[PDB]
Order: C-alpha cells, then sequence, then structure tokens
RNA sequence: AAAUUGUUGAAAGGGAAGGGCAUUUGAUCAGACAUGGUGU
RNA sequence: GUUCCUGCCGAA
RNA sequence: CGUGGAGGUCAGUGACGAAGCCUAGACCGUAAGGUCGGGUCGAACGGCCUCUAGUGCAGAUCUUGGUG
C-alpha cells in the first residue's frame, strides 16, 4: 500500500497543472475515496499526514474538475453545458463516475457554509458527466435538497438553493422532474419541527421552492397536481374514518393524521406557489396553467378548515385563512372566508366569558398550530384569539377596500356583526368587533361617494378595474386603519425576534465560562 | 409459549439487523466512550435530550465515525 | 306583503349559511319570486339581496342554484336584466369555483342553453374529493381525456383534462 | 369532571351500523455493489 | 379463589 | 421484569420542552418487559451501586345512584 506523503501529493498536483493523464486521475480519485471513507469502512493508499490530506482535499475539489474540463472540454449548446462524442470523454466520464459519491459523502457531511460552497462548486463543474447517471444525479439532487432541508444556517440554505437554480435552469430535462419531487417531499416527511427559531428558515424554504415550480409552467402543473392529490387522499381518508363506525385506525382521534404542521406546511407552500405563478406581472396578460390548480387548492384548504370547529385548532384555521387571503390577493380570485369566521363566532371562546386567568404567556398564534390544553378557556387565549380574528377580518375586507362592489360585500357582514355584537356578552370582544363595524361602514360611505360619479355600468369590466387606480389602497379608511395595525403587529414580531436572538447570545456567554 | 429453548445464540444476541449493539448516550462525554467500537456498537440518543444538544451529539458522532441509531428524531419526525 | 317582508328579512339570517335545507329555501325563493312578477321593484330588491347573501357563502351548490334561478327568473321577468346596465356579479365572475364563474358569465351574457339545472349533492366537497382521488366507482382516469371536445368538457373537470392531456401515459385506464 | 340526554352540521348506509373472505381495478412510497486496481 | 416472567430440584 | 422509600453517585437530564399518560410505529429480550420515534403533556425529573418496602386478576352477599 502506497502511503500518502506530502511529496506524493505535491507531485500529483505538480503534474496536474501540466500534461495530466488518466492514470493520474484514477490515482487521485482513489486516494480521495480512501480519504472520505476513512471513518466509514483493500485500499491502495494510506493517509497519515494532515498536511497531505488537506492538500489532497484542496487540489481535488478545486482543480480535478479543472483538469477534467481541460481533457474533455464541454461546449455550450442552447444554454446547456454538453459533452462531445469521443472515446476520451467516455474514459473521463467513468473517472467522474468514480469521483461522484465522494462528493456525495461530502455533501451529506456538510456542517458549515464554506465547505458547502466548495463542494457545490466542485460538483457544479462535474454535472455534464453525472447527468449521464441516475444513481448519482438523483442522489446528488437528493443530497443537496437534504442539505437545503436540514441546514440551520440561512447562508448554507441560500447556497444550496442557488445551486439548485443554476444547475436546473441550464438543463431542465433530467433534474427538474426530480428537484420538485425531492423538495416537496421534504415538506411532507423530512419537515423541520416548527419553532420561533425555524420560522425564517422554513419560510425561505417555501419561498424558494415556490420559484422552482414557477420556472416550468407545464411540468410544474404535472408535479404539484399529483402531490396535492396525495394530500386530498389523506383528507378523504380521515373524513371517512372519523365519520364511519369502523374501528380500523383511530376513529375518534384521526385529526392527528391531518391536523399536523407538515400538512399545513403543504397547504401554505401550495398557496405560495400558485400566488407566485399567478402574479399579475408574471401573468403578463397570458394565462398560466397553475391558475387552474387554484380551485383544487381552495377546495382542499376549505375542506381542512371545517373538519373541526373546535377551539383547540382555531390557530390552524387562522394560518390557512391567511394563506387563502394571500392567494386571493395575488390571483384576484374571490375566496369566501367570512362564512368560516362568522361560523366560529358562535364558539364557547368567542362567546362565553373566561373561566380561568392564570396569567400565562401570550399564545404565539403566528408560529403555533395548537392550544396545548392549558390555554383553553383563559383570559389570555380569548384575548389573543380575538386579536387575531379582528385583524383577519381587517385583512380580508381590506382586499376589496377600493373596489366598487365593497358596499354590498359589507352589508351582510355589518348586519350579522351587529347581531352578534348586540347579543355577545364579552365586553372586550364587542369593543373590537365594533371598531371594525364602523370602519367598514365608513369605507362603504367612501366608496359610495366615489361611485356616485361613475357613468359606466357593472358590465364594463375594463372601467370597473380602473376604479380609483389613482388612489392608494392604504389611503382608504379600512386601509389606513389596518395598515397601521399591521405595523403594530409587525413591530411586535420584530421585537420578539430581536428579543429571542439576544437570549441565545446571552446563552452563548454561559458556555464561554463553562 | 415462551421458554428457554427459544433462546437466541450468544454471538447473535442483542444485535440489531445493522449488526450494531445499541448503546444509550446522554452527552458528548458518554459518546466518546464509543470512539473506536464503531463496528461493535452504535449510539442511541436518549429520549430526554433537548434539540440543541442533539445536533452537537450528531456532529461529534459524525466526527468520531460512530453510527447513530435514531438521528433526525426531534429534528425530523418518523 | 308581510310574507315578502319576512322572506327579505330571513335572507339575512346568519344560520341560513350553515343550514342543510338550503335547497328547499332555494325552491321557495324561486316560487315566491315567480309569483311576484308584477312588483318589479320588489323582485329586483330580492335579486340584489340574493347576490349580497351569496357573496359570503361557502356552499357551491347553493350558489350555482341561485344563479340558475336568477337566469330562469330573468326569462319570466326580463326587466331584471336592466340592473346590469343601469356590481356584485363581478365577484362571482371572479369566483374560485369554475362552475360558479360559468353560471355568472352565462347570466351576464344571457347564454342559457349550456346550463343544466344544478343538482345538490353535486359540487359538494365530498363529491369533489371523490373525483379528485380518481376512485368513484359508481373513474376519472379511466376516461381518455386526449380526445374530448373542449366545450363538451364540463367546467368543473377542466383542470383534470389539462393534467391528463399533459401526462399522457396513465391518461386512460 | 366523568357517566347520561337533546338541537344543529358532515359522512356512510340501508333497513339497519356492521364485519371477515375472494376478485377487480387503481393511487402512492422504499429498493446498494457510490466494486478495490490496471490497461488505450 | 388465583397469585408478574423464566428456570431449577423433585416423592407418590 | 416491574412499583415506591432512603443513602451515594452520573461536574446526569430541562422552554431548542422536564415529569406523567397513549401509541396496531422501529429495535432489543424466550418472557415479565426495556430503548427509541411519534402523539399528548408544559415544569421540573431520570439512570446507576447499596439497604428497605412491594407486582395482576376471579367471584358472592348485596348497597347506592340512575334508568325501565
Ligand atoms: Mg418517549
Ligand atoms: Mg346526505
Ligand atoms: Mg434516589
Ligand atoms: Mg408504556
Ligand atoms: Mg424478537
Amino acid at each position: 500500500k502506497i502511503e500518502l506523503s506530502l511529496k506524493l501529493v505535491r507531485k500529483w498536483k505538480k503534474q496536474l497543472h501540466d500534461s495530466p493523464s488518466l492514470k493520474l486521475l484514477r490515482n487521485i480519485i482513489s486516494a480521495f475515496k480512501v480519504a472520505v471513507n476513512l471513518n466509514k469502512e483493500d485500499y491502495k493508499y494510506a493517509i497519515t499526514d494532515e498536511k497531505a490530506f488537506h492538500e489532497l482535499m484542496f487540489m481535488v475539489l478545486k482543480d480535478v474538475p479543472q483538469a477534467i474540463q481541460k481533457m474533455a472540454p464541454y461546449k455550450i449548446v442552447k444554454g446547456a453545458r454538453t459533452l462531445p462524442n469521443g472515446g476520451n470523454v467516455s474514459r473521463v466520464s467513468s473517472i467522474v463516475k468514480s469521483h461522484a459519491g465522494s462528493l456525495l459523502i461530502l455533501l451529506n457531511d456538510i456542517t458549515n457554509t464554506e465547505t458547502a460552497a466548495l463542494v457545490l462548486h466542485s460538483v457544479n463543474e462535474l454535472m455534464p458527466y453525472l447527468l449521464s447517471y441516475r444513481r448519482i444525479l438523483k442522489e446528488l439532487i437528493k443530497s443537496i435538497v437534504g442539505v437545503w432541508s436540514t441546514t440551520r444556517e440561512l447562508e448554507t440554505q441560500i447556497a444550496s438553493f442557488a445551486f439548485l437554480i443554476n444547475t436546473t435552469k441550464e438543463f431542465k430535462k433530467s433534474m427538474l422532474e426530480t428537484t420538485l419531487k425531492t423538495t416537496y417531499s421534504t415538506f411532507i416527511k423530512s419537515c423541520r419541527k416548527t419553532n420561533m427559531r425555524s420560522m425564517p428558515l422554513i419560510n425561505f424554504q417555501k419561498n424558494s421552492a415556490a420559484e422552482l415550480f414557477g420556472i416550468d409552467e407545464v411540468l410544474g402543473y404535472q408535479v404539484g397536481f399529483e402531490y396535492i392529490r396525495q394530500l386530498a387522499i389523506h383528507l378523504r381518508n380521515t373524513m371517512n374514518a372519523t365519520t364511519k363506525k369502523s374501528s380500523k385506525i383511530n376513529s375518534a382521534e384521526a385529526y392527528k393524521i391531518v391536523y399536523n404542521w407538515q400538512f399545513c406546511h403543504s397547504l401554505d407552500f401550495w398557496s405560495r406557489v400558485l400566488s407566485f405563478a399567478c402574479q399579475p406581472e408574471k401573468e403578463n396578460g397570458s394565462e398560466s396553467p397553475l391558475r387552474q390548480l387554484i380551485y383544487p387548492l381552495v377546495q382542499v384548504t376549505l375542506g381542512v378548515i371545517r373538519l373541526i370547529p373546535t377551539p383547540q385548532f382555531f390557530p390552524l384555521r387562522f394560518y390557512l385563512i391567511k394563506s387563502l387571503i394571500r392567494l386571493s390577493q395575488n390571483s384576484g380570485v374571490f375566496i369566501p372566508i367570512y362564512p368560516l369566521l362568522s361560523e366560529i363566532l358562535t364558539s364557547t371562546a368567542f362567546t362565553k366569558a373566561p373561566k380561568k386567568s392564570p396569567n400565562l404567556a401570550a399564545f404565539d398564534f403566528e408560529h403555533n398550530i395548537k392550544c396545548t390544553q392549558a390555554y383553553l378557556n383563559t383570559k389570555i387565549y380569548q384575548e389573543g384569539l380575538s386579536e387575531q380574528f379582528v385583524d383577519l377580518l381587517g385583512d380580508y375586507f381590506a382586499l376589496y377596500c377600493k373596489n366598487i362592489a365593497f358596499p354590498e360585500l359589507v352589508t351582510p357582514v355589518i348586519i350579522s356583526l351587529r347581531r352578534y355584537i348586540k347579543t355577545s356578552t364579552n365586553v372586550k370582544l364587542n369593543k373590537r368587533l365594533s371598531t371594525v363595524v364602523e370602519k367598514l361602514n365608513q369605507n362603504s360611505t367612501f366608496i359610495q361617494e366615489k361611485r356616485s360619479d361613475v357613468e359606466f355600468g357593472p358590465t364594463n369590466k375594463s372601467e370597473v378595474s380602473r376604479f380609483l387606480n389613482d388612489v392608494a389602497w392604504n389611503k382608504t379608511p379600512l386601509g389606513s386603519y389596518v395598515a397601521v395595525q399591521r405595523e403594530v403587529k409587525e413591530e411586535k414580531a420584530r421585537l420578539m425576534r430581536e428579543s429571542m436572538e439576544e437570549q441565545d447570545k446571552e446563552r452563548e456567554t454561559e458556555e464561554a465560562k463553562l | 409459549q415462551p421458554k428457554i429453548g427459544y433462546g437466541s445464540n450468544k454471538k447473535t444476541k442483542f444485535l440489531s439487523p445493522s449488526g450494531h449493539k445499541t448503546f444509550l448516550v446522554a452527552n458528548v462525554k458518554d459518546l466518546e466512550t464509543l470512539t473506536m467500537h464503531t463496528k461493535t456498537y452504535a449510539a442511541e440518543i436518549a429520549h430526554n435530550i433537548s434539540a440543541k444538544n442533539r445536533v452537537v451529539i450528531l456532529a461529534r458522532a459524525k466526527a468520531l465515525g460512530i453510527k447513530v441509531t435514531n438521528p433526525k428524531g426531534r429534528l425530523a419526525l418518523e | 306583503d308581510r310574507y315578502y317582508r319576512t322572506l327579505y328579512e330571513s335572507l339575512f339570517d346568519p344560520r341560513l349559511v350553515n343550514s342543510s335545507k338550503q335547497g328547499i329555501y332555494l325552491n321557495l325563493l324561486y316560487k315566491s319570486l315567480k309569483q311576484d312578477a308584477l312588483n318589479v321593484e320588489r323582485v329586483e330588491a330580492f335579486v340584489k339581496r340574493i347576490l349580497q347573501v351569496c357573496s359570503h357563502w361557502l356552499n357551491v351548490g347553493t350558489i350555482t342554484g341561485f344563479f340558475f334561478l336568477l337566469i330562469q327568473l330573468a326569462k319570466t321577468v326580463p326587466q331584471i336584466k336592466n340592473l346590469l346596465t343601469n356590481w356584485e356579479i363581478n365577484n362571482f365572475i371572479n369566483h374560485f369555483h369554475p362552475t360558479v364563474k360559468t353560471y355568472a358569465n352565462a347570466y351576464v351574457t344571457g347564454e342559457t342553453e349550456q346550463i343544466a339545472k344544478p343538482d345538490l349533492g353535486l359540487f359538494t366537497l365530498s363529491h369533489f374529493l371523490d373525483r379528485f382521488v380518481y376512485r368513484s366507482a359508481k373513474p376519472v382516469n379511466t376516461e381518455d381525456w386526449l380526445t374530448k371536445k373542449v366545450e363538451d368538457i364540463k367546467p368543473e373537470d377542466k383542470f383534470f383534462y389539462q393534467y391528463f392531456t399533459t401526462k399522457k401515459t396513465a391518461d386512460g385506464k
């Protein structure tokens, strides 16, 4: 067995930069294989000097791709990097086929940003050989998605996703049908347990995977439509299972299967995807296939919201409600959500006076899905539930704040609200509900005075879409109110993060002295 | 009906299908007791460990080259 | 007069939204409005309030029902169409449900020949799931969607068609 | 607080709900040798 | 009345 | 094997979620059971050496409430 010496690595690098040969490449790659397999397993090479090992890693990842390219220079064709036909290419292709899973092991063992960047770059200069394989291209896109899924550093996730875009947009044929599958499967099974720490990271994962679906208008439609259907299967399995008498699997508590964060993560990611693809600018006066999936997504979400009208899962309703509001904002589709909200306004929490008041911490409505059975029937929980509910009404009826149809979108709601306000016992709730009522009437009066000067009827869609294009949405009475409220909410979340961040900083201080 | 005749062979007893005996681990110091016995033993992080400690244990285990029986537990589900 | 007053009131009853018997209420509304063709202002007021109530409902079958009724009430009372020339309909034209959108478009355009009477138990969520899981058995995948006339295809299933004509492969089984 | 009763909503089904068995058609998931070396 | 699981020694 | 009590010990574990309970999930043990995963739970508790207490069912007289 040859022993790695600082001389031998130096000579291999010496002749790498000038006149390399396939023998040298196989030797380097075999040494690399030993280097990466030292902890995890005959081998011709032995490694004893950290200097030699580090030099081997350096020269391999930074220059073996360079020599590989120089031997078999690829040519750009229709924006894609494609190898030519020839014997020498095939010999080099087997060599990259003998380097690929060492890169895979490095990918699976990423722990920091710069190592991720180096491995991803070296992998980048070896796509055109590994596109010819599917045990490697799949595991490649499966591994980097694994890194994109499990890293706790936002920079590492950014690097992984930038790699996914750069490689995917070049080729689009072998990878794109696997990138989307792997990413959304991450959102199914290998989903990150939610917490105030992981929210920006998972939000980036969703806001990122949304872009990938939008790149290919047709193929995305092929993928998401299948996966959303998978959700529907679970949705249909739990509804039937709860309703029927069969003691097969958990008739009484089947909610566990579908009332999970992973499922809500799914339905949020789909709303983000459709919103991204359906934006008016990306539409550009051109219909996109993803718009036709709006109806399935809305049906699934509405079917999930109504499956339990219990206080234990009101936070779950709120999140999907915000998602639907986003979808309607971006696409302009008319989602009915007030019937749901008013239907919850008959509950024992929105209606009956609080029983206990232990003075626990305020519930994290944004970043939780469940009440945890201690906040049930408490002053804090009622006060926070209503705090969310009022702002949700504000958002939903701020969508149409400047439309001509707002008066008649408001009338049935103000009447029902006054019915509930006049019959509701809880003082604080009546105060909050009241505020929304008068501001709704105020914006109704505003739109009426602005509409009295209109000469075109309801049929003229072109002019109807032009109504008050000069006026900003936030200048309306419901906008000017709710926008400010949004700030009064947004700042709060900031002060949470700018607080929690410090806690960890303080925590770090302790291990300094431990 | 259970009885001694059903007893498993000693050489194969207390062995997972991966071939590694499971050893409970609480902290990094207990992990380091399995430094070389990577072939014979695989670590298993205890149920009561917090998420912040589990990532450190996983990193140290990868550095040592010791197989963890239950990774992605409380960092992922199932 | 008192009956029509109570009906105009009950249109704003909040419990109506979650009532299983919305179909009986639909039929009653149609019969009442048909019987009141002479009072053009009253029937127009019911039409306006019907659309007001519909804008905030979640049951699709009921909304398609109201639109079909309004289309038919337009035939007996053509003066109802004057309201479209003399605002809510824009929202239903932009409704998430394709069937509701098509019904609204037909009511605005007046193109009534392509409307079958909507049937309750259709458009309901469980029925949509039964289609969408592709296993009804008294299936969607079994029919071959490569060759189905575009206008013949019902609005409800258009997205299905797209996927199948994109998928090829297991399009017809 | 259980246990118990009643109105409303969803689903399935048939006069009971109901199971087990067989066939049928589908949908969906996992499925390494990253085989050590040499040769042109 | 029976007496957590396994094993052992053993009349008549 | 399991349940408590006490002494000692693991510079043990813990809001980045402790104890308790469930888990027709994975691994281990012939088994009593143990470990992990998940769910539930939401503030502290566990492992280990020693001594000390201490393992699940059956059935009758009937009694009470409640329902015919
Ligand atoms: Mg546990
Ligand atoms: Mg029914
Ligand atoms: Mg003790
Ligand atoms: Mg247990
Ligand atoms: Mg066994």
